[PDB]
This record gives structure tokens, sequence and C-alpha cells, in this order.
């Protein structure tokens, strides 16, 4: 429970600054794309038997 | 020295406490604790982020 | 002990002291912290 | 027609991750706001950072008087006293606001029995480290080299924070707290 915090608005106010430097830093090393890996894997043999 | 500081300072700070009486071994360590503990925690805290 | 053990904290009190002897005169004590500083 | 291109350890240069003074930029804003968080202030944290030099000076000596470098064993047993220093420290300046905030004190009479009840310990912690890193600091022969490097820069940067903590950490204090506080 909170109430706690109240009289420490210095530790509470910490907890969310942490927090925010944590992710955010994140942000600068997270990958970027469009969609995550999505579709299902596949593999291809490929055979030649000329003529 | 990070391992062992951590006794020393749980052990200087309740022999210093049979300077608040004459005997008693108990309550002597548990007075330093609980004004000692929170402090204990937040130096890992600080040395995490060392 | 009398010369052994109470030989040890002995330069407690001339220490605590010493503290008695800290920015007492005027203003200017934090100057040798910051050649220390300059130090490295 | 003629080109080129890096191998080998020259490849390895330009890529690393992410520097050094950057992430200990980070290390100090987290540390200011852990302190901050404990003390419940953004003015008694300034007590025990400014403890982090009275270490590495000594570290920077004694790595200057004998051959050493700075190598990654030099950097470990200089953050291992960067932290030990400030630990201890946080022990003062705990004392000090307690023996005041919770006993009604101050000016000096809070700084007072603190730095007098926080200095039996410290001198037993060094000297529990630096006796027993000794060995390590003129080491035998077989590996020795590493050991000496650990060694002759812990002690040599432990030796000088002990006794300069020890005058120096009451200072910040007070005038840190005086001086933020509104001058």
């Amino acid at each position: 429970m909170p109430n706690f915090f109240i009289d420490r608005p210095i530790f509470a106010w910490v907890i969310a600054i942490i927090i925010m430097l944590a992710g955010g830093l994140a942000i600068l090393k997270l990958p970027v794309a469009q969609y995550p890996t999505i579709a299902p894997p596949a593999v291809t043999i490929s055979a030649s038997y000329p003529g | 020295g990070l391992l062992v500081d951590d006794a020393i300072v749980v052990v200087e700070n309740v022999e210093r406490v049979m300077a608040e009486e004459g005997l008693p071994p108990k309550e002597a360590t548990r007075k330093s604790m609980g004004q000692i503990q929170g402090a204990l925690v937040g130096i890992a805290m600080v040395l995490s982020a060392v | 002990f009398g010369w052994f053990n109470r030989m040890f904290e002995k330069s407690t009190h001339h220490y605590t002291d010493s503290v008695g002897g800290i920015l007492r005169s005027t203003g200017r004590y934090l100057v040798l912290y910051l050649i220390i500083v300059v130090g490295m | 027609g003629v080109g080129y291109d890096w191998t080998g350890m020259s490849y390895q240069e330009r890529l690393s991750g992410n520097q050094a003074p950057s992430l200990y930029a980070i290390s100090l804003i987290v540390v200011f706001l852990c302190l901050a968080a404990l003390y419940e202030s953004w003015s008694i944290p300034f007590s025990v950072m400014l403890v982090v030099p009275l270490g590495v000076i000594g570290a920077l000596l004694a790595a200057t008087f004998r051959g050493l470098t700075n190598d990654v064993y030099f950097q470990v047993g200089l953050l291992t006293t960067i932290g030990l220093s400030a630990k201890n420290a946080i022990l003062i300046v705990e004392f000090a606001k307690d023996l005041m905030d919770k006993e009604g004190k101050g000016l000096i009479e809070a700084t007072l029995d603190a730095v007098r009840m926080r200095l039996r310990p410290i001198l037993m912690t060094s000297l529990a480290f630096i006796l027993g890193v000794m060995p390590l600091v003129i080491s035998t022969g077989a590996g020795s080299g590493a050991q000496n490097a650990v060694g002759t820069g812990v002690m040599g940067g432990m030796v000088t924070a002990t006794v300069l903590a020890i005058f120096f950490v009451p200072v910040f204090f007070v005038v840190v707290r005086r001086r933020f506080s509104r001058k």
C-alpha cells in the first residue's frame, strides 16, 4: 500500500525518474521495423536435372 | 572488502551499543537493526548503480 | 590492558578535535579538496 | 582500381557498443537519485558523492609510482574503492542526519558524534582490506603480474581514501545543506 511516499515524496519521485531513465535509453538500442518475426519459416530444396 | 564491511557494520554498531548499557546482547543488536538495516539496503542500491 | 587496549581509540578524541578546527576562523577550506580534484 | 579494408583487430576498433564517460554519466545520475531517494532530499546527495575523488587520487598514484597502467584490473579495484568510500560516507551522513532529525541537534552537534561514531569501524574495514590485499601487491611469480595490477592500486587507492574521507566527508556535509537550503 502507498501512504508511505506521501511522507517521502522524493523517494517516490526517484522511482518515477529511474523507470524513465531506464527505458528511453532502451529507445536508443531497441531494434526497429514494421513487423516482428511473423510468418512461419520455410526451407527450400533446389535440384537440377538438366535437359 | 564489500562483503566483510557489511558484517563489520553489523558488529561495530552493535558493540558501541554496550556503551548504552553495561551487559545486554539481544536488544543491543536489535536496536542496531531497524536503525541501521534501512540504510544497509540503500547501499546495495547505490553500489549496483556503480 | 591499560597501555595496549585503551592505547588504540586514544586517537579518536584528538581526531574529534580536528573537526573543532574545521572552517572555524573564516570561510576558506573547500579549496584544499578542490586541489585534490585537479589533483587527478 | 586499388582499394583496401580493415580486418582483425582493426575491425573491432570501429565498433564496441557505447564508450565510457557516457556510461559513467548514467551512473552519476543514478547514484544521485538513489541518495536523494534515501535522504529524502536533492541536497544531502552532494555530501556523499563529493567523496568519489578521495580514493582515485591514491589509485592514480602507485599506478603512477609502480609501472602499472589503466588496465581492466586497475578499474575494478578502482570501482571497489569509489564504491566503498561512498558507502561508509553514506554512514556518517546517515548518523549525522538522524542523530539530528530524530535526535535534535544540528550545525556541528549533528556532524558531531557521526564522524566520531564512524571511525572505529572504517579503520577496521580499510585495514581488514589492505592487510589481505597485501600479498597480491607484491606477488610471488606464477601469474603474478595480474595480481600486482589488482593490488598496487586498491591498497594505494585505499589508504588515500581512508584518512581522506575521515576528515573531508564531514565538511561536504556541512556547507552542502548549510549552502543548499537557500542562501
